[PDB]
RNA sequence: GGAGCUGUCAACCGAGCGUGGAUCCGAGGAUUUCCGAAUGGGGAAACCCAGCACGAGUGAUGUCGUGCUACCCGCAUCUGAAUAUAUAGGGUGCGGGAGGGAACGCGGGGAAGUGAAACAUCUCAGUACCCGUAGGAGGAGAAAACAAUUGUGAUUCCGCAAGUAGUGGCGAGCGAACGCGGAACAGGCUAAACCGCACGCAUGGGUAACCGGGUAGGGGUUGUGUGUGCGGGGUUGUGGGAGGAUAUGUCUCAGCGCUACCCGGCUGAGAGGCAGUCAGAAAGUGUCGUGGUUAGCGGAAGUGGCCUGGGAUGGUCUGCCGUAGACGGUGAGAGCCCGGUACGCGAAAACCCGGCACCUGCCUAGUAUCAAUUCCCGAGUAGCAGCGGGCCCGUGGAAUCCGCUGUGAAUCCGCCGGGACCACCCGGUAAGCCUAAAUACUCCUCGAUGACCGAUAGCGGAUUAGUACCGUGAGGGAAUGGU
RNA sequence: GGGUGGGGGAGUGAGAAUGCAGGCAUGAGUAGCGACAAGGCAAGUGAGAACCUUGCCCGCCGAAAGACCAAGGGUUCCUGGGCCAGGCCAGUCCGCCCAGGGUGAGUCGGGACCUAAGGCGAGGCCGACAGGCGUAGUCGAUGGACAACGGGUUGAUAUUC
RNA sequence: GUUGAGGCGAAUUCGGUGAUCCUCUGCUGCCAAGAAAAGCCUCUAGCGAGCACACACACGGCCCGUACCCCAAACCGACA
């Protein structure tokens, strides 16, 4: 019943683009697809005790693959790109050094 | 007009119309429904209803 | 995993604190798995199950245990 | 329940759990996004946007969590517009409905192709289809019935009667009933006269002559008369009730019926009898089952020899069980190898059924005799006329039954039926309601079976199946099993 | 899994229905290989090159055969692999196959603002039932209102970073 | 210059021509006589004890689309 901000942030995105943004101190997360930007900002600030400048979101449709005779569709995801305030303590992704 | 009585609920009946050559076609028997402005108490407000002449002939409604 | 029998002595606030601790632990495990340094992948199922256990205990306590 | 387990295509791994009882099987509970009758508002179904209340969070807007917020109907309450009485309408609080489902039921609407060697009457057929509306079944059901000189005695269903009597452009066709043999059996509540009690109206707006009757007085005014409702009374066809005169108190008690008395009668309570989840009243609470259902457990007897063989369950010698020689598996035809089978045990809990108590409610004098003076016995109904429908019956001499229109009765000396009608006789008692069983069906769940199919068969579907694919859409709709 | 005999029962016999389903011939290594812009050489890669990569020539479009959208499509985009199916030839290539990646908005186009034609429609009126129409209202852009420009950057986004 | 990225980086004046664009929801002419609502401004009804404004600082700005084809080999034509 009681809501936790960690229910909104699912996992970090690990890719070359994400590693590039990490140097700029911008973090990419996979979030629950129903969330909105303000809720994400509040949740990140609460979780990491950090200051957030802005949040960018994008919905990505899942890929279609065929397996033996028919097509199946992977799940759609929502990505949030979070840029910290100019001079905030970095978020330690705990394994994503870039 | 208005083939259903508001008081007793009497509705139309269905049958056949028969010609000289005995061709039978469907037709209706409609009750004699007439407009009435009915009051519930003397000098009260009138309400318009659709009732049949049998209900009028009986004391079922009052003007 | 924590057992329901040993859970059923915490009153309400200890249960809530345990639930918060479990959610934080699950968050950390999800991040570790995502970045690929988690070895025992059964921990996620274990933590999910104990979260469900705590929720069940709380709900049944509310509904006339 | 007892040693493995982390479902399957469908493997490969990875990482773990388990005798401190896992996986697995049964029951109860918790959780249960969004759409959908979908119901806060909107919407291209699965999306968008809110209001109120309470919490969370923020430096504060933003943001989050949980509840409630459709429409209509019924009931109860507050308000009573134009407008006065008032009503419409409005507010509030409680309940209820909506939609789905394979078949079966009931009520209503209702084809054509086809047959008639053409075709309109007729048939097809009250079928297909449609609408309304149920229940585990439904509809019907307790004589205003049959019968015919005797009698039967609510309804339903099966077999006959019988392809008969009949009916029919007497064409094609259609087609009863009486009665007989069976399955299953069951009967009950009301309305009315009358008597009381409450709201309403006229009259005395006091001469009521009433207030339990009377025995005499008392206040003498609240009686008198009807409507709306609640009680009592009543429920029958050999007519029965209401109302009168002879004819009496399950058992008791408190009150009251204007007063002293007889007889009462009413209310309430206690005492007894009866009945009960039922058609005849409606719920709930405990406890008990040789009760049942939802997991399951036990359960006899060959490691037999030889031959062939990859392999014995085959052949041949032998041994045994059998309340078990059903079926299936196992490296080839297995009662004795395995799951099992005969037979016998087994239920925390939940549900069903039954029993006993609690509990509920009914019974608290009227029985018979006489009187034949009066009242009542279901109304815009019956009957009659017109137009139709349906009955074997196609309008015919057309009874019985149903609908619309018109006219329109009487309460037992009444009224209806016995195939036009009349007289006599016989039967019955319409216009209020309820009612088990015998009958119909299987989306579904268990357990069986087959001189049924065996992959172009059998379901469209043994395979990704209402899938792929085709169509804007309603719809149409495959093919593919075997080391 | 069969034979024979006494009986019982059939989805019991195919060559023709311009029959149905599957397989396979003949025509035949035949027609065709989809515009009248046009290709060539050198080098490379490779088992394999007319078609792929690089360079240089030549030619064609240029009110399109260039550059952006909307509708529609749906991962066809990028990177790394692949080469038995597909591409009217071959293919080392690909809009094909496999894995991973990639779409960042207070101002752009929409909603949260507004209404047109039209749709639905509380009550309501009408209609045997089914239902028809319609008021309040509520939806409905193709229209009204409303705040951003220049440059850079990625393999793949940019008035978004 | 592994031909990727890097580093530096001049001058930038005056004429001609000239719109399908702007002034212009303007102007002129004509008859066939040419949406609505929000928005904005204003009036009062009303509310009202606190208000309106200037500067500075710090903040909040939501949901969906955004890849690629788009006179086509990626759309409608069974087909590149
Ligand atoms: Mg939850
Ligand atoms: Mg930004
Ligand atoms: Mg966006
Ligand atoms: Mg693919
Ligand atoms: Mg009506
Ligand atoms: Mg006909
Ligand atoms: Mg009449
Ligand atoms: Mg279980
Ligand atoms: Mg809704
Ligand atoms: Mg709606
Ligand atoms: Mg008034
Ligand atoms: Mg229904
Ligand atoms: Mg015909
Ligand atoms: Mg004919
Ligand atoms: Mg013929
Ligand atoms: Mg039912
Ligand atoms: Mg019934
Ligand atoms: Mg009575
Ligand atoms: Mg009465
Ligand atoms: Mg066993
Ligand atoms: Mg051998
Ligand atoms: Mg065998
Ligand atoms: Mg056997
Ligand atoms: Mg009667
Ligand atoms: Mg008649
Ligand atoms: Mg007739
Ligand atoms: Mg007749
Ligand atoms: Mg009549
Ligand atoms: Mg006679
Ligand atoms: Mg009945
Ligand atoms: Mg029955
Ligand atoms: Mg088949
Ligand atoms: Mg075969
Ligand atoms: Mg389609
Ligand atoms: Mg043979
Ligand atoms: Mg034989
Ligand atoms: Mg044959
Ligand atoms: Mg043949
Ligand atoms: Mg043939
Ligand atoms: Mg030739
Ligand atoms: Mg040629
Ligand atoms: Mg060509
Ligand atoms: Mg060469
Ligand atoms: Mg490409
Ligand atoms: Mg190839
Ligand atoms: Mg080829
Ligand atoms: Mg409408
Ligand atoms: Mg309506
Ligand atoms: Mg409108
Ligand atoms: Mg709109
Ligand atoms: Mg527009
Ligand atoms: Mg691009
Ligand atoms: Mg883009
Ligand atoms: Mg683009
Ligand atoms: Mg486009
Ligand atoms: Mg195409
Ligand atoms: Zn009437």
């Amino acid at each position: 019943t009681l809501a936790d901000p960690r229910d909104i942030i699912l996992a970090p995105v690990i890719s070359e683009k994400s590693y590039g943004l990490l140097d700029d101190n911008v973090y990419t997360f996979l979030v629950r697809p129903d969330s909105n930007k303000t809720q994400i900002k509040i949740a990140v600030e609460k979780i990491f005790a950090v200051k957030v400048a802005s949040v960018n979101t994008a919905n990505r449709q899942g890929k279609r693959k065929r397996t033996r005779t028919g097509y199946g569709k992977r799940k759609s995801t929502k990505r949030a790109i979070v840029t910290l305030a100019p001079g905030s303590r970095p978020i330690d992704l705990f394994g994503a050094p870039a | 007009m208005a083939a259903v009585c508001d008081i007793c609920g009497k509705g139309p009946g269905f049958g056949k119309s028969v010609s000289h050559s005995h061709r039978r076609t469907s037709r209706r028997w409609d009750p004699n429904i007439q407009t009435v402005h009915a009051v519930t108490r003397p000098g009260g407000n009138k309400k318009r209803l659709n009732v049949c002449t049998s209900c009028i002939k009986a004391g079922k409604i009052t003007r | 995993g924590v057992s329901p029998g040993e859970l059923r002595e915490l009153t309400d606030e200890e249960l809530a604190e345990r639930l918060r601790e479990s959610k934080e632990e699950l968050f950390n495990l999800r991040f570790q798995m995502a970045t690929g340094q988690l070895n025992n992948n059964r921990r996620l199922r274990t933590v999910r199950q104990e979260i469900a256990r705590i929720y069940t205990v709380l709900r049944e306590r509310e509904l006339g245990l």
